[PDB]
């Protein structure tokens, strides 16, 4: 045990920039969570070891894969002028965690009030209301979260067309996977957090501005990290307060453990389809700009081998309340008839 | 069809609203 | 409350038998159980009442169908003289219950152990081993339950003949039954009981020679009965011990409110597809015989309507537990997988 | 076809072992 306290490294000491500019970041700059971390690796796109992590679909900070090198000149300025006129959601909130919910499953929850809300906004409004937050002392806290579509400017567009696409196209075909499905626009103030949860999804996490500090855990700690129920607005988020996990209700949140690491300008993320990951915006960091490239999943082989990966049975299970959902007519049915098949009978 | 395929099937729901 | 412990009469008085012959049996030959009980009807055929209990699938105890008047004068000389030279079920226990399982889900679950053996024999060989155990004061149990085929005599395909089936295959029709399944014969000893379970069919219970006492419960009380999983051998069969109920395991048996009552020679009980059923034959009653004739369920209805009858979440449950089974590659694993939907989720 | 059919589809057993 006294080698696995070790192990849990973190995410290892604070790299040092080129010319001599001292730490990116201080380990101060870090929230303090329950649970204990290992480094992701950090490696370079040539590296094999690179390579094998993807194809077994599991994550590694690639640092040299020029990704998104047009993007890494982009501030608020630059953004601002060229980025157009498109309307761009914009969350409120009065704390840190910005818990992502599905506005279209509301109805199904009327009681859930959510402590995140989106607007519609101009780019120029959003660095306006970002200048008078800070202006003024204030504790609101934003965070921009659009998909980029056809209503950038023209150099936002040449700055597209500079991405590494050899490198991820051939990424692309190598995995299998489908479609990019879309790049969203990731602008938050220092101090922000994503809370832990998944995506249905293959991830490239392409930082740009600033330091995300990204803990990840992988699909089968499904037990420790408790999502709401699919039919939730919160559907793929974990249910446990990070900063307060109650371990009456989520008692094997206690044997969580996660892999973390600090990203930073050019640095590319892999996140695997189905990986729970917790995103933190370093505090006192300043802003952070990242651009993800969410891509479809490859399809489900023709022959299934056993015994299942954690994931298929987290697939199994997302389907299984979706169509109990179906066939009961009311989503707030399906927990009251899956407690009458357990209790007494498999428990 | 083949109800395994039927719940093996995944999804690609990720954290962006849709409209 | 005072009118509910009155209205809990259980199988009521005693019927009274023509010609003077005493009260057809007494309360001390009736097991006692820790559950209240109603009693269920006894009507006529021709009463409009026992035809609306039968259309909405409710228990009836029918009094005049004539459905097995032919048979009505069998008894074991009788049957082994004419039922021919068939081999014949027959189940053998050290206690009074007799547990049904399925042989062929044995597999799954190699650390049951039934304490039913089920042994192929000549009906005279039934008859015999019948007449030993009573020779020897043998506390031995034996119930015979075999399918009636082609193999029985032709004076015994004559009583078949004579069956009411004027009358079943209206009722058949009137309630778009599906085929004739089977007609299950039971010959069982005093004191034999069938532990509480439900049937996908639809029965009309045909009492020939003796009594039973019948103890049913509407689907709408699964949570109170406890089944077995859908793959073990006892599957559709009640968990609870109706002797020793263990109500740590099963508390809601505590809530369970069943319609009782005693058939027979010549009474027809309705028992409704998913209805549970514990049946048990008369204290120092002597043999019990029995026919039942099993009918497909009606199918599915084109258009469902909502709110879901009781009976179609059982149907519900009892399919996600199958392909759970199917699509995991393992019986034993349907357990562990829903708990982990449900812990710190939906319960 | 239809996943409420699918899952409301009853089946048939009965306390009779088959062959
Ligand atoms: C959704 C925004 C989040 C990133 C993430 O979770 C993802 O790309 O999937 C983050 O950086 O706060
Ligand atoms: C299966 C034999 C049992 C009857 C019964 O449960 C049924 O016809 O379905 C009984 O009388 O002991
Ligand atoms: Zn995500
Ligand atoms: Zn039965």
């Amino acid at each position: 045990a006294t080698a696995a306290e070790a192990v849990a490294s973190g995410s290892g000491e604070p790299r040092e920039e080129a010319g001599a500019l001292g730490p990116a970041w201080d380990e101060s700059q870090l929230r303090s969570y329950s649970f204990p971390t290992r480094p992701i690796p950090r490696l370079s796109q040539s590296d094999p070891r690179a390579e094998e992590l993807i194809e077994n679909e599991e994550p590694v900070v690639l640092t040299d894969t020029n990704l998104v090198y047009p993007a890494l000149k982009w501030d608020l300025e630059y953004l601002q002028e060229n980025i157009g006129n498109g309307d761009f959601s914009v969350y409120s909130a009065s704390t840190h965690k910005f818990l992502y919910y599905d506005e279209k499953k509301m109805a199904n929850f009327q009681n859930f009030k959510p402590r995140s809300n989106r607007e519609e906004m101009k780019f120029h409004e959003f660095v306006e209301k970002l200048q008078d937050i800070q202006q003024r002392g204030g504790e609101e806290r934003l965070y921009l979260q659009q998909t980029l579509n056809d209503t950038v400017g023209r150099k936002i567009v040449m700055d597209f067309l500079g991405f590494n696409w050899n490198w991820i196209n051939k990424q692309q075909g190598k995995r299998g996977w489908g479609q990019l499905t879309s790049n969203l626009l990731l602008i938050g103030m220092e101090g922000n957090v994503t809370p832990a949860h998944y995506d249905e999804q293959q991830n490239f996490f392409a930082q740009i501005k600033g330091y995300k500090r990204c803990i990840l855990f992988p699909p089968d700690q499904f037990e420790c990290l408790y999502p709401y129920p699919v039919h939730h607005p919160c559907d793929r988020q974990s249910q446990v307060d990070f900063d307060n996990p109650d371990y009456e209700r989520f008692p094997n949140f206690q044997n969580v453990v996660g892999y973390e690491t600090v990203v930073g300008p050019g640095d590319v993320l892999y996140i695997p389809m189905y990986w729970w990951h917790h995103i933190e915006s370093l505090l006192n960091g300043g802003i952070t700009i990242t651009v993800n490239f969410w891509y479809k999943g490859a399809p489900t082989p023709k022959r299934i081998e056993y015994p299942l990966k954690a994931h298929q049975k987290v697939a199994i299970m997302r389907n299984i309340e979706k169509m109990l959902g179906e066939a009961l007519g009311n989503p707030q049915e399906v927990g009251p008839l899956l407690n009458t098949m357990i209790k007494g009978r498999y428990n | 069809l083949e109800v395994v395929k039927l719940l093996l099937e995944a999804g690609a729901d990720v954290n962006a609203q849709d409209k």
